[PDB]
RNA sequence: GUUUAUUAAAAACACAGCACUGUGCAAACACGAAAGUGGACGUAUACGGUGUGACGCCUGCCCGGUGCCGGAAGGUUAAU
């Protein structure tokens, strides 16, 4: 499957590559997300000569708006009050959107597909460290403090 | 019905010749499989019940070629 | 409270019946009652699928929560019912805010106890609250299989399933045949055995009271004609074969579990 | 009513929050009417052979004249509060008031 | 109780009961080229199959053959 891409991707390369994958992984994730494109001798002519440097200025405006939201983000002050036992033992747990719900309300409107968690349930009342993918390659380092009732 | 919406591959029949060549009628059945396809020119998925020569012939011609295809022929999608 | 019957004409010479005098000896919450029609086993091809189910007696289908959503509402018991559609007794509850539902009966409900669902409900018997936060150890009844689906696994008359372990999304249930099964903890589950547990103690006593059940006869195979049953033949009692089904297949001890989606989730089969 | 002695075991991670249970335990036994006649954090204190996978806690005596009632519902909480590790509702005759002999 | 309408109404079948066994539920199983449906709006104290046939005292030895069940290293072995 000789395919183009349109963004630096894993284990293959960056943007203006014509790199033979598998077609399960051109078919389901590449092309569907806008990552890549099959690799036309016609979009070669749509890529390669005329859009070498113009789909290269569209992953820059991108960039721009990737490096803003972690500038403004670094508050870190994220009070979210949930219903709560004693010592611990929390009613209801805190998800992605629930993390999803302060930071968009204090910061950026942000969808819930973004919160990056290694424990997922956040039970244990407190202070909880919480990573961002906004996109797959800026990161940010926030911590949210889960509050009882 | 086991029709290929792509190629319109049908099942056709045969025959289970054995060892002794005894003759008893089977049938070929196409390797269909319900697929969702993304359509940038729609910006949706479209799911088609292709065999899997099919899926070959869409990742050969184009999504957006296919389903023009079949407009021309006659079949929802 | 069981009850052997007195021999005044063969045929209650060996009724047992369980005789229950707190169960409610009037007619059933009509709002939670529906048509229940019966099928001899006889799906829309007309075909006998099942066979051995018939007759029997009309019934009622008791609309039973087995979701048991009404979270953080306290329910008081209003009585407990005869259920012909299943072997446990059930418990009409009422809520606060009016509402009347069924529910199974757990062991120690009595009319007047008051139940409550939710994730901070009280851990004693009746209560459904998700398995991250009952104890390990407890046992419980009328456990789902899908958060919020419904109840499915320890169902029945007596029945319980223990909480063995809690290793993150999975607690390891053991259930009533001794299988262990890794279930996720958000799936809720009501605490304590569930209700009639004697129910196993009763004798039918006669021929039709299991014909009042809908459980018609079941001809023996060996009995048949060797078009009819496998085992069918022979010039008197003949039965030079091995057990097998009227369809052909293997019974004393072939497994026939042939469900590969759900072996994850199977710790230990029974033994 | 019927004095007694409640020692209990908390997990040492929970260190930090046990003046919380505190305020809840002797607010309970004094909200039946109940007297306390003493109080004493012994601490996070080595075990002698390791329970649970561990070999600290951070022992709690109490004595508690109160009704039964109101201790057979506190020995229903240590049953399922699930940082206290051990308990233990000891009955004793008279109201000892005199401080442990391990606060020294 | 039932049974060969029309040469057999029985000691045959059934039966309550017993046991082995399968089946974690989108169950096993069955009817269906499939969707689906019965099972069952039931959840192992549940369902299907097989044997025996209330009750009472009981049910002794044999795993070599044939079955089924488990073991997974070796040996042999298909398409590829
Ligand atoms: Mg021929
Ligand atoms: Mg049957
Ligand atoms: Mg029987
Ligand atoms: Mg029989
Ligand atoms: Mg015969
Ligand atoms: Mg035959
Ligand atoms: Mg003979
Ligand atoms: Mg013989
Ligand atoms: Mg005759
Ligand atoms: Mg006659
Ligand atoms: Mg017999
Ligand atoms: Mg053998
Ligand atoms: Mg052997
Ligand atoms: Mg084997």
């Amino acid at each position: 499957m000789q395919v183009i891409l349109l963004d630096k991707v894993a284990n293959l390369g960056s943007l203006g590559d014509q790199v033979n994958v598998k077609a399960g992984y051109a078919r389901n994730f590449l092309v569907p997300q806008g990552k890549a494109v099959p690799a036309t001798k016609k979009n070669i002519e749509f890529f390669e000569a005329r859009r070498a440097e113009l789909e290269a200025k569209l992953a820059e405006v991108l960039a721009a708006a990737n490096a803003r939201a972690e500038k403004i983000n670094a508050l870190e002050t994220v009070t979210i009050a949930s219903k709560a036992g004693d010592e611990g033992k929390l009613f209801g747990s805190i998800g992605t959107r629930d993390i999803a719900d302060a930071v968009t309300a204090a910061g950026v409107e942000v969808a819930k597909s973004e919160v990056r968690l290694p424990n997922g349930v956040l039970r244990t009342t407190g202070e909880h460290e919480v990573s961002f993918q906004v996109h797959s390659e800026v990161f940010a380092k926030v911590i949210v403090n889960v509050v009882a009732e | 019905s086991r029709v290929c919406q792509v190629t319109g591959k049908r099942p056709v029949t045969g025959n289970n010749r054995s060892h002794a060549l005894n003759a008893t009628k089977r049938r070929f059945l196409p390797n269909l499989h319900s697929h969702r396809f993304w359509v940038e020119s729609e910006k949706r998925f479209v799911t088609l019940r292709v065999s899997a020569k099919g899926m070959r012939v869409i990742d050969k011609k184009g999504i957006d070629t296919v389903l023009a295809e079949l407009r021309a022929r006659g079949e929802k999608y | 409270a069981v009850v052997k019957c007195k021999p005044t004409s063969p045929g209650r010479r060996h009724v047992v019946k369980v005789v229950n005098p707190e169960l409610h000896k009037g007619k059933p919450f009509a709002p939670l009652l529906e048509k229940n029609s019966k099928s001899g086993g006889r799906n829309n091809n007309g075909r006998i699928t099942t066979r051995h189910i018939g007759g029997g007696h009309k019934q009622a289908y008791r609309i039973v929560d087995f979701k048991r959503n009404k979270d953080g509402i306290p329910a008081v018991v209003e009585r407990l019912e005869y259920d012909p559609n299943r072997s446990a007794n059930i418990a009409l509850v009422l809520y606060k805010d009016g509402e009347r539902r069924y529910i199974l009966a757990p062991k120690g409900l009595k009319a007047g106890d008051q139940i409550q669902s939710g994730v901070d409900a009280a851990i004693k018997p009746g209560n459904t609250l998700p398995m991250r936060n009952i104890p390990v150890g407890s046992t419980v009844h009328n456990v789902e299989m899908k958060p919020g689906k419904g109840g499915q696994l320890a169902r029945s008359a007596g029945t319980y399933v223990q909480i063995v372990a809690r290793d993150g999304a999975y607690v390891t249930l053991r259930l009533r045949s001794g299988e262990m099964r890794k279930v996720e903890a958000d799936c809720r589950a009501t605490l304590g055995e569930v209700g009639n547990a004697e129910h196993m103690l009763r004798v039918l006593g006669k021929a039709g009271a299991a014909r009042w059940r809908g459980v018609r006869p079941t001809v023996r195979g060996t009995a048949m004609n060797p078009v009819d049953h496998p085992h069918g033949g022979g010039e008197g009692r003949n039965f030079g074969k091995h057990p097998v089904t009227p369809w052909g297949v293997q019974t004393k001890g072939k497994k026939t579990r042939s469900n590969k989606r759900t072996d994850k989730f199977i710790v230990r089969r029974r033994s | 009513m019927r004095h007694y002695e409640i020692v209990f075991m908390v997990h040492p991670d929970q260190s930090e929050q046990v003046p919380g249970m505190i305020e809840r335990y002797t607010a309970a036994i004094t909200g039946a009417e109940g007297k306390i006649h003493r109080l004493e954090d012994w601490g996070r204190r080595q075990l002698a052979y390791p329970i649970n996978k561990l070999h600290k806690a951070h022992y709690v005596l109490m004595n508690v004249e109160a009704p039964q009632e109101v201790i057979d519902e506190l020995e229903t909480t240590f049953r399922f509060n699930d940082a206290v590790i051990r308990s233990m509702v000891m009955r004793t005759k008279h109201a000892v008031t005199e401080a442990s002999p391990m606060v020294k």
